[PDB]
């Protein structure tokens, strides 16, 4: 129902799902990562989520396979591959 | 009157698929017009662009909800996007696509024929650039637009190969 | 409208194309320019040009605001220049104070309108609000069915505004994406035609040291009534330039857009449905369907909303058993469109007490589908037979949302 | 990493620079503040109702009124009691800062309210189509500036909106980088923690609007500052403190190349002429800032 207002929810843009905007999708090479944490940094879409381990790991639900995180890690951690 | 609905993502110029089928039908001697859906275009985002064909001046200024055919320019979109959503039983969808129609499994009862076109594009322009070629397809498909006006109207307005494999692989 | 006979010399352009096409072939001296969706094509159009070195004795102004570029086209008019900018909604809401100032001052400065809606919330979508707000401003208003008579509504425009009876700024307003993103046939604009047709702008008075005036006095109670009184005076001037200029475009162009109204199946309509803009081509589609089905449907299309053509619109509605009148805007608090509430009031003192009703539709962008355009009719006949029910309303709400 | 106070969803391009750029000043800021957002990219990406991609207190008013909407913010707060350490962030593309919004940013500066303003700066109004604003660097081509027969693009300098926001008594104004993220953070928390007006201007590449792919956008950034066409300072009380020195300066020539809004400038008779002019204010800048 509109609000009046009409105010919106915060982090409400969950319920949208841009994973469907891939063409190319990241993909860890966890073997390769030295966990300088760059990628998480970089995504703007705040889809590479953070682990206990150190590690990190993407939300396929919204990533839109830009490919910033692979061109930004300074190990070649990340493979883009087609989808 | 005939109505037509593209499929693509932001960046992929379905505008510019929808403008050419329009310049072509009206080199046939069809009234025509084009547009894309009202919106901003977001890089790789889905989005949709519009024709109509028809022997008569084109006075509806309405949405099209209803097309005789569809046009996919990117075979990833059929995982999000319904692109045989409001076809007519007697229409036909075109999809960019290495697979073969029935590979695909859309529900409709609409012809749904295949090229491969990002090959095409790739073999004789060099650039992934779909959105003239799969007009080639469209012809071939259909038969509503001549595929030498579609040729005229991409050459006009700035390839051709591309479109006359294309048509004859649909 | 577009003429069909025309079909040899048409191309298959967007709508914002042969709108800026027509205004280059107008030969403005001055353009300014603010982006502002769905605008754009229009004024990058237009940039374009001036970056190829077509428009001769012109300059083109990348301004800060719209508030900027109306208020260079004021310097640059009362210098002697054509003046020429397009803008929409937020755009034209935020020019309203210059919108005012420049109608008073008696410049004749032209704009395409590209009907948008308006905040909050803001929506990029066509709506009529953004110019049926500046209705008081003391511009001329016309509103374009399609491509053909959006672009020749420009150089009709800038003949009208700039007659010497007349002096008043003019806005031609088009549908927002349904015209302005459109690609469909049209005969663009023809320069030696138009050269013809449309006499350089020839200003009595300018800014100019070797003849020094004053220009943009303070008027005091002594005075102010009269310049009010003549703005009023030049609209009804305008009235039968409206219809002088339509006439001349026709027998030189071969164009004829009906000058102030335009009926459709009008003469022995039953039921007459009133709109403005581009709506006008769904409702002729769905006319002739009624009247296929032997239906006494029929439209009144007005051309021009300022000047008002109360004396037309009264003719033109009194054979009518009911009237059903769409507007795409809403005085909030009134319930009421305002072609609704014009439309009402002219025909007030009149002998004819036909019932007129009203809908409201097109808020924010939403589509008008011949389906909900058969809804309005139904509703209306029965109003014929049985009398109203309700007197306005919006035509498509969704009671899911409240 | 810091917590960002923006959610996925979003409707941005593939590589967004706004998305990066409002996630950097978040993370910079924290989550006790208000946003003031005008009409954008940014806006339009994160609030399509009835969604929010904000995770913090978010409005827009018009596009013109950042600088007064925040006003209002910061004067209902002390008014109310509810100031506390809250911070009143306004942030906004160089459109809405530059151009239409620079009356009310005055405004609102002059006054002395403690607000923060952060500058989006992709050089365009990207939100309507990639059309030129003062932001606009010299012979970039835009829809309102293209190349053509007789023009290389926008013949005008990009105006300097730092300098301007200095000459207004802000205590503290910053240049900074999508580029350089941890930079950006640094600069937009110090700013949002001084008591008074502060302004961020943030060099922010947009792949749309530029003509990049999309996986590029911090590696534009960065050639933009080792190119020295992005000078990296600080302006503490309109006195420079800090620069970003560049040992290893690129010409320009790698930077423009890299753009599809630059093309003309490699096509067209007198393009090397061109680039030597913006060679020149890449000098200009190296010699004036101490790079
Ligand atoms: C008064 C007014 N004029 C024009 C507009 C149209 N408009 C909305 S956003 C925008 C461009 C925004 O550019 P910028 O501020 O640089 O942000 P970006 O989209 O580039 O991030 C324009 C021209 C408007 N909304 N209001
Ligand atoms: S940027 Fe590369 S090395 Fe660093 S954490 Fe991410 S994947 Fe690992
Ligand atoms: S590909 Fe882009 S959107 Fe996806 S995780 Fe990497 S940076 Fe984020
Ligand atoms: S045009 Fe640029 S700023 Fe706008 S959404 Fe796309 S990438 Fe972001
Ligand atoms: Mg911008």
């Amino acid at each position: 129902a509109v609000p009046i207002g009409g105010t919106c929810e915060p982090g409400s843009t969950l319920a949208n799902k841009t994973g469907g905007w891939r063409n190319f999708r990241p993909v860890y090479i966890y073997e390769k990562c030295t966990k300088c944490g760059i990628c998480q940094i970089v995504c703007p879409d705040m889809s590479v989520l953070p682990r206990e381990d150190g590690f990190f790991e993407y939300n396929y639900d919204y990533c839109k396979g830009c490919g910033i995180c692979a061109n930004e890690c300074p190990a070649d951690a990340i493979e883009m591959i087609l989808e | 009157m005939k109505e037509i609905r593209i499929h693509g993502r932001g960046g992929q110029g379905s505008v510019t698929a929808a403008e050419m089928l329009s310049v072509a039908a009206f080199e046939d001697g069809k009234f025509s017009q084009a547009f894309p859906a009202f919106g901003v275009e977001r890089r790789g985002a889905p989005v949709q662009a519009f024709t109509r064909l028809s022997d008569s001046p084109i006075r509806l200024r309405s949405q099209i909800y209803t097309p005789d055919y569809v046009i996919v320019q990117d075979a990833t979109l059929l995982e999000t996007v319904n692109v045989a959503s409001g076809i007519k039983d007697d229409g036909i969808i075109i999809i960019n696509t290495k697979e073969k129609p029935e590979d695909l499994k859309l529900d409709t009862k609409a012809r749904v024929m295949t090229v491969d076109a990002t090959k095409v594009a790739m073999d004789i322009i060099g650039l992934p650039i779909v959105n003239t070629v799969l007009l080639g397809a469209f012809a071939g498909a259909t038969g509503e637009i001549n595929v030498e006006s579609i040729k005229k109207a991409v050459k006009d307005r700035f390839n051709a190969q591309a479109i006359q494999k294309a048509y004859e692989l649909i | 409208p577009l003429n069909s006979a025309d079909k040899a010399k048409m191309v298959v352009v967007e709508g914002s194309y042969a709108v800026a096409h027509a205004a280059k072939v107008s030969r403005p001296n001055v353009i300014s320019a603010y982006p502002i969706t769905p605008q754009t094509h229009i004024v990058e159009d237009l940039s374009q040009f001036m970056a190829d070195g077509e428009i001769p004795n012109c300059e083109y102004i990348n301004v800060e605001s719209e508030f900027s570029a109306i208020s260079a086209l004021v310097g640059a008019s009362a210098v002697g220049a054509r003046t020429y900018s397009a803008t929409t909604s937020q755009g034209l809401l935020l020019m309203h104070e210059v919108l005012f100032n420049a109608a008073g001052m008696r410049l004749p400065i032209v704009m395409t309108v590209a009907n948008r809606a308006v905040s909050a919330p803001i929506n990029i979508w066509n709506d009529h609000q953004d110019s049926i707000a500046q209705r008081d401003t003391g511009w001329l208003q016309l509103y374009a069915e399609d491509v053909q008579e959006a672009a020749d509504m420009v150089p009709q425009i800038f003949k009208i505004a700039e007659d010497k009876d007349v002096l008043l700024p003019g806005m031609a307003c088009m549908d927002g994406f349904i015209l302005s993103h459109v690609y469909e046939p049209v005969v663009l604009l023809e320069q030696d035609l138009t050269d013809e047709f449309l006499p350089k702008y020839e200003p009595e008075y300018v800014l100019d040291p070797k003849n020094p005036l004053t220009f943009g006095a303070f008027a005091d109670p002594s005075t102010y009534t009269e310049f009010r009184y003549l703005q009023e005076k030049a609209m009804q001037a305008a009235l039968p330039k409206i219809e002088a200029v339509s006439k001349e475009f026709a027998e030189i162009y071969g164009r004829d857009h009906g000058g102030l109204i335009d009926g459709y199946q009008l003469e022995d309509a039953e039921v007459v449905i009133m709109a403005m803009g581009s709506l006008v081509g769904t409702l002729k589609d769905v006319v002739d369907r009624y009247r296929a089905k032997g239906e006494k449907i029929g439209i009144l299309k007005v051309r021009s909303f300022r000047p008002f053509p109360k004396m037309q619109i009264r003719k033109a509605l009194a054979n009518a058993n009911a009237v059903v009148v769409l507007d795409k805007n809403i005085s909030i608090g009134t319930n009421e469109g305002a072609l609704f509430t014009e439309t009402k009031a002219c025909m007030y003192n009149s002998r004819c007490d036909i019932p007129i009703i009203g809908y409201t539709l097109n808020h924010g962008g939403r589509d008008v589908s011949v389906q909900l355009v058969e809804k309005i009719i139904e509703e209306t006949k029965k109003v014929a037979k049985s009398g109203i029910t309700v007197e306005s309303q919006f035509a498509d709400v969704k009671e899911e949302l409240l | 990493a810091p917590k960002t106070y923006l959610s996925p969803g979003h409707r941005g391009c593939a590589g967004c620079c706004d998305a990066l750029a409002s996630k950097f000043m978040l993370m910079g800021a924290g989550p006790d503040t208000i946003v003031i957002n005008p009409t954008g990219c940014l806006e339009v990406m994160t609030t399509p109702f009835p969604e929010s991609a904000w995770q913090v207190p978010w409005i827009h008013s018009l596009f013109e009124n950042g600088g007064a909407v925040a006003s209002g913010v910061e004067a209902a707060l002390k008014a109310l009691g509810r100031k506390g350490n809250t911070r009143v962030i306004g942030v906004g593309g160089d459109g809405s800062t530059m151009d239409i919004g620079i009356r009310s940013l005055s405004g609102a500066f002059e006054r002395g309210h403690d607000i923060t303003y952060v500058c989006v700066d992709n050089e365009a109004y990207m939100n309507t189509g990639i059309q030129r604003s003062s932001g606009t660097p010299f012979d970039a081509s835009t829809t309102t500036s293209p190349a053509g027969k007789v023009s290389f693009g926008n013949p005008r300098p990009k105006k300097d909106m730092p300098a301007i926001m200095a000459a207004h008594g802000s205590p503290y104004v910053a240049t900074t980088s999508i580029g350089f993220p941890r930079d950006m953070m640094r600069k937009v928390k110090k700013a949002t923690e001084i008591v008074g007006p502060t302004y961020i201007h943030s060099h922010a590449p947009c792949p749309t609007g530029w003509g990049f792919d999309g996986s590029k956008t911090i590696e534009i950034a960065k050639l933009a500052v080792e190119t020295c066409l992005w000078p990296m300072y600080e302006m503490e009380n309109g006195e420079i403190t800090q620069v970003r020195k560049v040992k290893d300066s690129r010409p320009v020539e790698e930077y423009l190349r890299a753009q599809k809004r630059f093309k003309h400038l490699f096509t067209m008779e007198g393009g090397e002429e061109e680039i030597a002019k913006i060679q020149a204010a890449a000098d200009w800048n190296i010699k004036h800032y101490g790079l």
